[PDB]
């Protein structure tokens, strides 16, 4: 029943990630621009059993 | 106070409650705001269980009324 | 006082299916509530203390004389609570066929009964 | 007590209903500009507690209040339309489209288990009824 | 402890940082 | 308050004593008629 | 209270 | 009448169909030199606002003007 | 007859349900007509004359150019509204006329 | 007034001329 | 103590 | 509590821990970082039979959760700060195939489960009538 | 006993 | 041994080498 949510933050980081790209493409013709990198990095959720 | 008042009593609210739900069925079959079909749908469940249980004290009390009339004297 | 002694730990069985029940029902409610711990009862322990000792409550806000005890978490979760829907449902289930067991008991030994005060 | 039920589980199948009302009235807004004061629209969420009065050992949920989403508000460079800032930066709501569908999705699914409560409890409550005879 | 188990100690609030 | 479990079975003994009280009354009542009914 | 539950009629009439 | 939840929900369709009729109009128009009279097509614009409504929590989409 | 007292809100409500559903199929149906007027009842108001029809004319939302004024969304989301309000009402007719019963069962 | 009312008034013809009259 | 159900409190929250 | 339903709650438990597992491998098929800047190693769940006391059949309990050994995939990004000496920065090793059928077949194994339990109540609830 | 269920076990692997 | 059967003895168990050896 939890693991709609962890699916659905993966859906969403991926929305944000794909904002930050389309972001990056947006400037190609910007005088003097650096990109921003973009990383999913994973949160193991610290419960009691597994 | 009495036993008869007692049964009475109990009628009054069993009708009372049972009114209170048709009466918030009506509300929302109207269209009025702010009446919400939980609260419809679960008022009327509560007075179904409240008949229920008044049909079974009066069978009940029918039949322990039977048996005392068949008590010989 | 027989009859009553007779029939007593069937019925005591049943009421604590009933406050089970409920319990069961509350924490299937805060299901998707952020930090609620998953509360249950042992109820063969239970029920023998209620046995033992007479039914008991809180106050009389009302409530039982249980010890509300938590349930162990299966899987982390972010928000904080510790309800598996798995876990809720089979004991639910579980709770629900054991009650329908104490009724059918006691109904049999109450027409048990009735068929001997039957002349 | 299977009594008891019946105000537990109406009270959580009252506040699932108004976690749905709430997610979808964020999701039908998430386009929009102004409110009905001009001020962008906030995405809005409830809060889940514990309805027990003090001394209650557990019960059901209610909803103690509606509170503004903490989110950036989604800044859109239009400074043609009539609302704009300063520097042209229209204000849209912070609603995450994602987390909305996931929300009415669970309430739903929520919702629905309340209702197999419901319905069990009374025909548990219609047998007991049934005791003896 | 056994998963699915019963004790009477709650288990400690869990948490989960991005960063140590 | 009280709910349907506690009410149901105090309503089935009370049932169940009165039903007892009339048997044992009843047998009584049968067993003074059959001695007064006789013939010295 | 303050927020009306989806299922309930339209707050706006 | 209709229920809350039908009420946000059909009020926002009915306001994305607004939009979509504006945006087509816009894009029937594109190239128009003169409009019913003599006067410059002006491409048009729709505001959505949020219905106040009296939970002001819970509320639809409706559009004021074109 | 007081059975007929009891159950007169229900049965009208019903009633009433089932004419403004055939007036919104109609208004479907009806979608491609050049110069169709989409035709209500207004439920409370009939509710209560027919306790103690007229047809009101929909706003329209939007101008066509062959002069209809039905609009799909809205009238979808009343057909479906109507349709879960005649099964609320059948519910609720069905659960009155199931107690009167099991009052006289025995 | 709000679109999605109802009225006692049939709406005024839609018509839409290609020049002015 | 309660809190905001669904997205907000499932989503990594910042440190502090 | 009762037997097979020990047995079948036991059973939805394994099934959905090993569905929520491969779940989360999906959604870190492209992570290149944690917490403390270790790699995400894939996880994956142990199932052993629940029988302690009931001979050699009883339920599926998982014994743990445990990173997979397969080799890390390796990207050369020199100027990653996580690159070592050799430039190569360790990415995971999660099969986006092997997860998607084993989310597959939890499913199905969970459905089966599920109309297992409600058969056997139904049966008990049949049995509570019996004689009558 | 057993070991990793579904993926990691119904695949071939070296001999070891 | 018919398939779908019940006999007395466990099943041998099953191998898949990759190579021949």
């Amino acid at each position: 029943d939890h693991a709609i949510y962890t699916a659905m933050g993966a859906a969403s980081q991926t929305l944000n990630q794909q904002a930050v790209t389309a972001s990056n493409l947006a400037n190609a013709s910007t005088p003097g621009f650096r990109a921003q990198l973009n990383a999913l990095r994973a949160v193991p959720v610290d419960g009691l059993s597994l | 106070v009495s036993f008869a008042g007692q049964l009475h009593a109990a009628l009054d609210r069993i009708s009372d409650r049972q009114a209170a739900a048709r009466v918030q069925a009506e509300k929302f079959t109207l269209g009025e705001p702010g009446i919400a079909l939980n609260d419809v749908m679960a008022d009327m469940q509560k007075a179904s269980v409240s008949m229920q249980m008044g049909i079974q004290v009066r069978n009940k009390l029918v039949a322990a009324y039977q048996e005392v009339m068949s008590m010989q004297v | 006082d027989r009859l009553d002694a007779a029939l007593r730990f069937q019925q005591e069985a049943l009421n604590l299916r009933a406050q089970r029940q409920e319990i069961l029902a509350a924490n299937i409610a805060n299901a998707d509530t952020p930090g609620y711990q998953a509360r249950d009862i042992d109820f063969a322990s239970e029920l023998k203390k209620v046995m033992v000792r007479g039914r008991e409550e809180t106050g009389g806000v009302s409530s039982p004389a249980v010890d509300l005890l938590y349930r162990v978490p299966d899987q982390p979760s972010l928000d904080g609570n510790t309800v598996d829907m798995d876990r809720e449902r089979t004991q639910f289930a579980d709770n629900s066929l054991k009650y329908q067991m104490g009724l059918t008991v006691l109904g049999s030994q109450l027409k048990g009964m009735m068929n001997v005060l039957q002349g | 007590a299977l009594l008891n039920i019946f105000d537990i589980a109406g009270s959580a199948l009252a506040a699932q209903s108004k976690r749905l009302n709430v997610a979808a009235s964020n999701l039908a807004n998430a386009d929009s500009v102004t409110g009905p004061d001009g001020q962008p629209y906030r995405a809005k969420q409830v809060v889940f507690q514990v309805d027990a009065a003090p001394g209650q050992a557990t019960g059901g949920v209610k909803v103690a209040s509606v509170i503004e989403s903490q989110a950036p508000e989604k800044l859109v460079y239009e400074p043609g339309n009539p609302l704009a800032d300063a520097n042209g930066y229209v204000k849209m709501p912070n609603v995450d489209v994602v987390g909305e569908m996931v929300n009415t999705m669970s309430a739903s699914r929520s919702y629905q288990a309340n209702i197999e409560v419901l319905n069990t409890v009374k025909s548990m409550m219609l047998k007991t009824l049934t005791l003896g005879q | 402890g056994v998963p699915g188990a019963l004790s009477n100690q709650p288990a400690p609030p869990n948490e989960a940082p991005i960063a140590t």
